């Protein structure tokens, strides 16, 4: 019905009907078990069209199916012994099976004589599109609003706190960032009508990843999970000091940060650029910015953070130069920084390395545009040079001696003196 | 000016590469490149020695100017490659090679060639005879205007591996696959084998015509051109260059890769009829014959496993490939096992008339080979067939048939059974004599 329909459909419904779905999964982990042995048995070579599509309905139902399980579990964790245990187990159980199931699938289908490179990308497709209508789903689940007033995505998307999540979400998002990024390394090397979700279509990247944007606003769900995940990340590791461990949410977050630098800031083609330079919102900058405000202020903790940050690093200049953001949003992550050099308080004299790295790089290629195309001295370096000359003067006057992360460490004066040079 | 420019290549062509000599021989090729592509004849032979040495001295060893330069280098020979003029100091040979290089961990050039080099460096004549704030800014300037990589992608691994990331990145950033397929494609001897092919699969039938002896004779003397064309044809085919498979990409990729079979098929006849006719020279042709089949093979072996991989051809277009090359194969091999030690040999001074009209001195090393190539196709084609009286399968990569009208249609070229006997029994003959 989901794929006739071009819509995604999941019920667990209400915590009641989540309850009723459970104390069945005995028997969906028996049963996912035994397809898993039958399927495990060389009994898939001869792969004739109807074969094909008789495999390819098994391996995405089962994958249906651990969706499910993992919308009931978030559901059920969003609505609060030796039970609650079980059935947590179970669930890891059976949603582990089924990513396993439908690997072999797809590995099966990859080396097959008979099934080819535009089968196997039509798999990764429909994976795909589960993955990510599962993952809006459950990521657009409401704490107590719609949960106690309801006692599908279109009806989402027409009428139109994240304390659900958790680590199937966090399995879920690695396969669906997988399959993104073959999907979109594939694109790499006329607004037609999208890719049709049959295993025998043909079609070519470009109207996947449209049908897969038509489906769901990519690059909204991409930041939202990615700050989910860092904010689940922080606050366990606040709360120290698989699902105990905040090592897993930080690498999620990583992977998909990567994801968006690799696949889509550095790539060449003009449709994806489009699409990026027309999907960057404001509040994903703000977003962006309450992220930086984070690390800096956490600081140096652990491997995984270095990585992090690495690539948060990676983003953010990758981001700055490659000229898809216009200028109203710089202007917004420098004001939601507080470093807007348009703004009215005294200039914050010490600035923390991530957010001088971004400000410098901003004013550094305003500057050097400027002086090759030949316009006069932008007004943002006179206007930062008098706030903070004003500044500097004003606490002068106060003999006012600060504190050492207080103001004026020395990479903001180097950068000062080297825009002073230009 | 330039000599200051050349004068690290001069100082260095007696030793290694000063690592203070670097960033200045890049800036010098940065700067210099508005000119670099356009020049006269005269002062060619010059800049392309300079280039040769330049990429030499690179590949033998910041990272975003170093990137740059090697783009720049990138781009230069190939249109070198696609134009060659005849004044070229370096020839299309050498730049196969070291595009492959600059590609690879500088494997390819020798000394024989740089001495020559340095020694047309003396012997041209500069541009404008040859017989540190600026350069800080520009690499801040450089490194401010575009992020490298760098983790997307012990210590000399890497930088060696990011480094062929950045010229990989820069070949195919110029498109040139499409380039050096093409040049691959209409070369002067190849074209030939690849007319010659076409004709056999439009008619069905096979042809090879290294006819009589004095025929076989004119085909040979010439193989040395061969020789230097596969090798440089496989290093071509040994770049990354084959991944976006279109169909006529496909189809261009099958006819060189298909001819290539053909070439080595045609060259293994021709040694066989000499040999059935019948010093260092003779020594030198056998070797060169060995060579050139080895060769093809390779080549044939590579094409298939580059279908095979591919996420745009799949299983259909592999069995395709699979057929055509098992065609080509048993027909050569029933040809020459077909060959008259001295009544049509004689008498004669291709296969529908052979079979329309109807002592084994013949065979050696390279049927050998060739049959064993053939009973692996026949074998991986049998298997496939194991798991209404139709067609022949057709012979074109993008046709569809099943396992049973590819069968049939190689029965229909050439009886099989009588065939395979037929080996069995000559190659069992010459072991035991």
């Amino acid at each position: 019905d989901a794929v006739l329909a071009n819509s995604f459909f999941i019920m667990p419904a209400t915590v009641a009907d989540a309850t009723a779905v459970r104390n069945g999964f005995h028997s969906l982990v028996i049963d996912v078990t035994m397809a898993l042995d039958t399927l495990s048995l060389p009994v898939l070579e001869p792969l004739n069209p109807s074969r094909l599509q008789d495999v390819t309905v098994l391996s995405l139902s089962c994958l249906y199916a651990g969706v499910s399980v993992a919308t009931c579990m978030a559901i059920l964790h969003v609505g609060s012994s030796s039970k609650e245990d079980d059935y947590e187990s179970d669930a890891a159980t059976i949603v582990q099976k089924c990513l396993e199931i439908y690997d072999m699938i797809g590995q099966a289908i990859s080396s097959s004589r008979r099934a080819g490179g535009e089968h196997y990308q039509n798999f990764q497709l429909l994976g795909a599109w589960c993955l990510l209508n599962s993952l809006f789903l459950i990521l657009n689940l409401s704490p107590t609003a719609l949960a106690d007033k309801g006692k599908r995505v279109r009806d989402i998307l027409s009428r139109t706190g994240h304390q659900g999540f958790g680590v199937l979400s966090v399995i879920l998002a690695n396969h669906a960032i997988k399959l993104l990024t073959s999907l979109f390394q594939d694109l790499q090397v006329t607004d037609g009508p999208p890719a049709a979700l049959s295993i025998m279509a043909q079609s070519t990247s470009i109207q996947r990843i449209q049908r897969l944007i038509d489906s769901v606003p990519l690059m909204n769900l991409l930041l939202t999970l990615l700050s989910t995940s860092y904010r689940k990340a922080c606050v366990l590791q606040r709360q120290r000091k698989s699902r105990k461990d905040p090592e897993l949410f930080l690498g999620l977050a990583s992977n998909i940060l990567n994801f968006i630098t690799s696949s889509m800031l550095n790539s060449r083609n003009n449709f994806i650029r489009n699409y990026l330079s027309v999907s960057l919102s404001e509040h994903h900058m703000a977003t962006l910015a309450s992220i930086i405000k984070e690390v800096d202020k956490d600081g140096l903790k652990g491997s995984s953070d270095e990585e992090f940050a690495a690539a948060l690093y990676h983003f953010n200049h990758s981001l700055v130069t490659s000229d898809l953001q216009s200028p109203n949003l710089q202007n917004t992550l420098l004001q939601q920084l507080g470093v807007a050099p348009f703004s009215e308080g005294p200039w914050p004299l010490y600035i923390h390395p991530q957010s001088l790295s971004v400000l410098s790089r901003l004013l550094l290629i305003w500057q050097h545009k400027a002086s090759a195309q030949g316009d006069p001295d932008v007004p943002e370096c006179l206007k930062v040079w008098d706030r903070f000359l004003s500044t500097m003067k004003q606490n002068a006057l106060q003999g006012v001696v600060p504190s050492e992360t207080e103001d004026l460490n020395v990479e903001h004066l180097q950068m000062l003196l080297l825009i002073f040079h230009n | 000016g330039w000599e200051v420019a050349v004068r690290p290549l001069l100082s260095a062509s007696y030793s290694a590469f000063e690592m203070k000599e670097l960033p200045q021989l890049v800036a010098s090729v940065i700067e210099s490149e508005s000119e670099i592509l356009h020049h006269e004849k005269q002062y060619e032979p010059f800049y392309s020695s300079f280039v040769a040495l330049s990429t030499h001295y690179i590949t033998t060893v910041q990272l975003q100017s170093v990137a740059a330069a090697c783009k720049v280098l990138i781009e230069f020979s190939l249109l070198r490659l696609e134009n060659p003029d005849e004044a070229c100091a370096v020839s299309q040979k050498h730049l196969i090679l070291l595009i492959k290089g600059l590609c690879t961990g500088c494997s390819r050039l020798d000394r024989t060639e740089i001495i020559t080099f340095t020694a047309m460096m003396k012997s041209a004549k500069l541009p404008q005879t040859l017989s540190r704030q600026k350069e800080v800014q520009m690499n801040f300037l450089n490194q401010l205007t575009s992020v490298f990589n760098p983790r997307t992608v012990a210590s000399a691994i890497k930088t060696k591996n990011v480094f062929i990331a950045q010229n990989v990145a820069s070949l195919q950033e110029l498109g040139g696959s499409e380039k050096l397929l093409r040049v691959c494609l209409n070369l002067p001897y190849f074209l030939r084998y690849i007319n010659r092919f076409q004709d056999a699969v439009l008619a069905n039938s096979f042809f090879i015509m290294p006819a009589t002896v004095a025929d076989a004779t004119a085909v040979r003397n010439g193989f040395h051109s061969l020789v230097i064309d596969v090798t440089m044809a496989l290093d071509t085919l040994s770049l990354p260059v084959l991944e976006p498979l279109n169909p006529s990409r496909l189809q261009d990729v099958t006819v060189l890769s298909l001819s290539c079979l053909y070439a080595g098929v045609s060259v293994a006849t021709c040694m066989a009829i000499l040999h059935v006719g019948s010093s260092s020279k003779e020594d030198d042709y056998e070797s060169d014959a060995a060579t050139i089949v080895q060769k093809c093979l390779e080549i044939y072996d590579m094409i298939g496993q580059a279908i095979s991989s591919s996420r745009r051809a799949g299983g259909e277009h592999y069995q395709n490939f699979q057929l055509l090359g098992a065609w080509c194969l048993l027909n050569s091999l029933f040809l020459i096992l077909n060959l008259s030690p001295t009544a049509l040999a004689d008498k004669g001074k291709r296969v529908r008339d052979i079979l329309s009209r109807t002592g084994h001195q013949g065979f050696g090393v390279l049927s050998v080979i060739l049959a064993n190539h053939a009973i692996k196709l026949l074998t991986s084609l049998f298997q496939d067939l194991q798991v209404t009286d139709g067609p022949p399968a057709a012979l074109s990569i993008m046709a569809q048939s099943t396992s049973i009208q590819r069968i049939q249609r190689l029965i229909d070229s050439v009886p099989l059974m009588n065939l395979l006997l037929t080996l069995l029994s000559t190659s069992y003959r010459k072991a035991c004599v």
